[PDB]
């Protein structure tokens, strides 16, 4: 799957919903295609990968074992209660999995919410125990990059790993691991509305003249004020983000967001 | 003599989610088949006693494939039950970004998650590119010139030749595969465009960011309405349009004619993969509240009886967990659902996926494009029929072959193209009441504290409901009942084999120990496992 030239990517999904794999094929300058075939070798990714089962079982552990090294991109939280029962691949627990895998990665980068902070699953009352890369696999001495959102913008993935192939190490991580360059601001001091905050016109309802206008969307629960992430400056999909559209920011690149943000209509 | 004995494909790549496939194989036919979810989220649970405006942005997170659609059944379901009647343009504007998802999902489902199953890349290879390019030229309008296909070829013997294979690591083509068979310039038609739809999706996406804003999961519903005043210019219209056009361009140029030149080197693919029973729950309203005003129409066929098209009762829907791990062996209707999961281990009391198992009148039913279509079309579709006999006649095949693996793959590019030509009505329907003066966008309306509500959207993969019981104003009980939970479920309390386990009995395998086969009718359902299991 690898040896030469490009670095390896071992690509996991834990307990997810595949929005970020979706994002990731959202790159832009440089696309998807490019990034697979001149940038890395992504050599498993259970979305897009032609093997299947034992194939796939064998083209991992041929990934993970190269001499060569592999970096590791990892989406979705770690299901641990009951054992890990709740999240198997090939009849093994996501907790085993990871426990093994990620330990002798060079590098892991945790992309999206739940994999770096348990996220959706996570919310109470979390049945399945699902827990962050780094809060499951703390003891082994697992440091993931935390690269948050739900989705992340993928901007902020190819960043990250551009970076590191240059440098040989993390960029500058916050207190929360994640990369400064992209998490250093909140949305909220990006945001085109802001002299609409300064001078208290916030929109009181979505049917509302003022949300016609582009008043503020505080009093209707925007999290912009308590989120840090780059939306309004690279936007998504190079062309919109969400108070842009007209909705409040519901916090998505911070942890716990869906107990700590809600109700979402509220502030 | 064939092979006789077990194989199991676990995972399941190239679908959404985490699926165990098991299969009995008997003289190198499959005589018994389970489909095994081996994620359990639980967003139903975490949902109880939350405000019920939260509902969508939980229940989006069900699968960012399906991106949206979970948002957009969530809103459905609590307008539903506030009773609130949205504004026209939030139903065009709802709309339009559902269909731009139609077509970013199939496209992205043919080429990137099922054509793997039927192409081999690496004999792209040794394809004559200026052979290639005449075929290419000959079923579509697009002219595809051998440089063209050179440069595809060149990029992909570089990369073949690094030894670093990546995504086809372990393909069950690599070597041949008697499975496998097209030519070499077939193979590197399929896969220049392949490449190019890579591309191409990130215009199809980012077609629903436009007035969503943003893909994945977007951030544009409330109950009663849009929050997108921006959708109302010129300026985001015209972005949106230029974008779908070229995704419909793509739609009608590249996907279609490729699909048709795999299904006709296929045809034995007509063969397998059948199944009995059909339902749909139409989509793309012009009334809010009722379904018979969507653009497809819901229905319901057993046993193939299309000349006796039943209509959907949504209070005969019951989802099983008998054969589930959960709690018990009781079937419940969603606004009376449980979600108690109790695990038991693979076939442990005969238990052996975390999805329910939806059945209707107690039947077990496909749903998804080839329902959609087959549907809609014994309903006098006029733009379903032209298109599904259009491509029975290039194919020469009679509508007895729609019932197959073959047929369902078939069904979802004719989908695409119907579904691309509507997005186009439905823009300039949108723009016409806008130029009348309405500018509204979003309703206002009152929670009360009990109510129950449903929503209804048939999303790329089915019919999809959500299900709410409001009690003191907040979520008493909400329930998922979703696609590939129809179809990827497992057997219920009658022991009845769901669509995929039914339609894998008869399928043969030429090698047990690279079953395309079996992927092939699997992934022809398009499964989502986060989808149907949540
Ligand atoms: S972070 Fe969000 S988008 Fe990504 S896997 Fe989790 S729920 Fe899905
Ligand atoms: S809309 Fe949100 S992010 Fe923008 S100024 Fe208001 S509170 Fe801040
Ligand atoms: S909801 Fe998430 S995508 Fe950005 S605008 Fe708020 S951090
Ligand atoms: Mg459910």
């Amino acid at each position: 799957l690898m040896g030469p030239r490009r670095p390896s990517v071992v690509y996991l999904h834990n307990a997810e919903c595949t929005g970020c794999s979706e994002s990731v094929l959202r790159a832009f300058e440089p696309y998807i295609d490019t990034l697979i075939l001149d940038t890395l070798s992504l050599d498993y990714h259970e979305t897009i990968m032609a093997a299947a089962g034992d194939a796939a079982e064998a083209a991992l552990e041929q990934a993970v074992n190269s001499p060569h090294g592999f970096i590791a991109v990892v989406e979705g939280g770690i299901p641990t209660a009951a054992n890990g029962i709740y999240g198997k691949v090939a009849n093994h627990t996501m907790l085993d999995i990871c426990s093994r895998i990620l330990p002798k990665a060079q590098a892991v980068i945790a992309y999206g919410t739940c994999a770096t902070f348990g996220g959706v699953q996570a919310a109470k009352p979390n049945p399945t125990g699902a827990k962050g890369v780094n809060d499951a696999l703390k003891h082994l001495g697992v440091k993931a990059i935390n690269i948050a959102g739900c989705p992340p913008n993928p901007y902020n993935l190819v960043g990250t790993i551009v970076y590191y192939l240059k440098n040989k190490a993390a960029p500058e991580l916050d207190s929360l691991n994640r990369p400064t360059m992209f998490f250093g601001q909140t949305v909220h001091e990006q945001c085109p509305r802001l002299p609409h905050f300064d001078a208290g016109e916030f929109a009181p309802s979505f049917e509302s003249e003022e949300a016609r206008k582009g008043w503020c969307l505080y009093e209707l629960g925007c999290k912009g004020p308590v989120t840090m992430n780059n939306c309004p400056k690279i936007k998504f999909n190079q062309t919109n983000w969400p108070v842009d559209a007209g909705h409040p920011c519901i916090g998505c690149s911070e942890p716990d967001f869906w107990d700590a943000m809600t109700p979402f209509y509220q502030n | 003599s064939s092979y006789s004995g077990p194989i199991v494909v676990d995972p399941v790549t190239r679908i959404e989610g985490h699926l165990r496939i098991e299969v009995e194989v008997e003289n190198g036919k499959v005589k018994n088949a389970y489909s095994s979810s081996t994620l359990f989220r639980g967003l139903e649970i975490i949902l109880k006693g939350r405000d019920p405006r939260d509902a969508q942005h939980f229940t989006q997170r069900t699968c960012g494939v399906c991106t949206y659609t979970h948002a957009l059944a969530s809103t459905r379901c609590v307008d539903n039950a506030v009773g609130v009647h949205i504004p026209k343009n939030a139903t065009y504007i709802r709309n339009l970004v559902l269909g731009a998802q139609y077509l970013h999902d199939h496209i992205v489902h043919f080429y990137h998650l099922h054509a793997l199953d039927f192409v081999d890349v690496t004999a792209a290879l040794k394809a004559d590119p200026a052979k290639a390019a005449k075929v290419a030229s000959s079923i579509s309008p697009r002219k595809t010139t051998a440089a063209d296909l050179k440069a595809v070829q060149d990029k992909l013997k570089t990369f073949v030749e690094t030894g670093q294979l990546g995504p086809f690591t372990n393909a069950y083509f690599l070597g041949g595969h008697p499975a496998y068979y097209l030519d070499p310039e077939t193979n590197l038609i399929a896969t220049a465009h392949y490449l190019e739809a890579l591309r191409l999706q990130v215009k199809a996406a980012r077609a629903m960011a436009v007035f969503g804003a943003k893909n994945p999961h977007t951030q544009f519903t409330v109950v009663g309405g849009v929050t997108c005043y921006d959708a109302l210019t010129p300026q985001r219209i015209a972005e949106f349009e230029a974008l779908w056009k070229e995704t419909k361009a793509f739609v009608d140029e590249v996907y279609i004619p490729d699909l048709l030149v795999v299904a006709a080197a296929y045809k034995d693919w007509t063969q397998y993969g059948g199944t009995d029973n059909f339902i749909t729950f139409g989509e793309f309203p012009k009334d809010e509240y009722d379904l018979n005003s969507r653009f497809f129409k819901p229905g319901v066929v057993f046993k193939r009886d299309f000349k006796n098209i039943k209509p959907f009762d949504k209070m005969q829907i019951e989802e099983h967990v008998r054969h589930s791990w959960y709690e018990g062996a009781e079937a419940r209707h969603p606004w009376k659902g449980q979600t108690q999961p109790k695990y038991t281990d693979l076939h442990g009391d005969d238990r052996y996926s975390w999805m329910k198992a939806p059945r209707y009148m107690g039947e077990p039913m496909e749903t998804g494009p080839l329902a959609q279509v087959l549907i809609a079309y014994s309903q006098g579709h006029p733009k379903v029929k032209a298109v599904t006999d259009a491509v029975l006649a290039k194919l020469g095949v009679g509508p007895e072959a729609l019932f197959s693996t073959l047929g369902r793959t078939a069904a979802r590019g004719i989908e695409t193209a119907v579904i691309a030509e509507y997005v186009g009505v439905m823009l300039q329907e949108y723009k016409d009441n806008i130029a009348k003066g309405d500018n509204v966008i979003c309703a206002p309306w009152e929670m009360p504290k009990q109510a129950e509500g449903v929503g209804f959207v048939n999303a790329p993969r089915g019919g999809l409901s959500h299900w709410i019981r409001i009690e003191d104003g907040k979520i008493g009980n909400f329930q998922l009942v979703v696609p590939s939970t129809w179809t990827l479920g497992p057997r219920c309390d009658k022991n009845k084999l769901s669509p995929v386990e039914a339609s894998l009995i008869g399928t043969p395998v030429a090698d047990a120990k690279r079953p395309v086969e079996i992927l092939r009718t699997v992934h022809s359902f398009d499964p989502c496992i986060a989808c149907g299991v949540h």
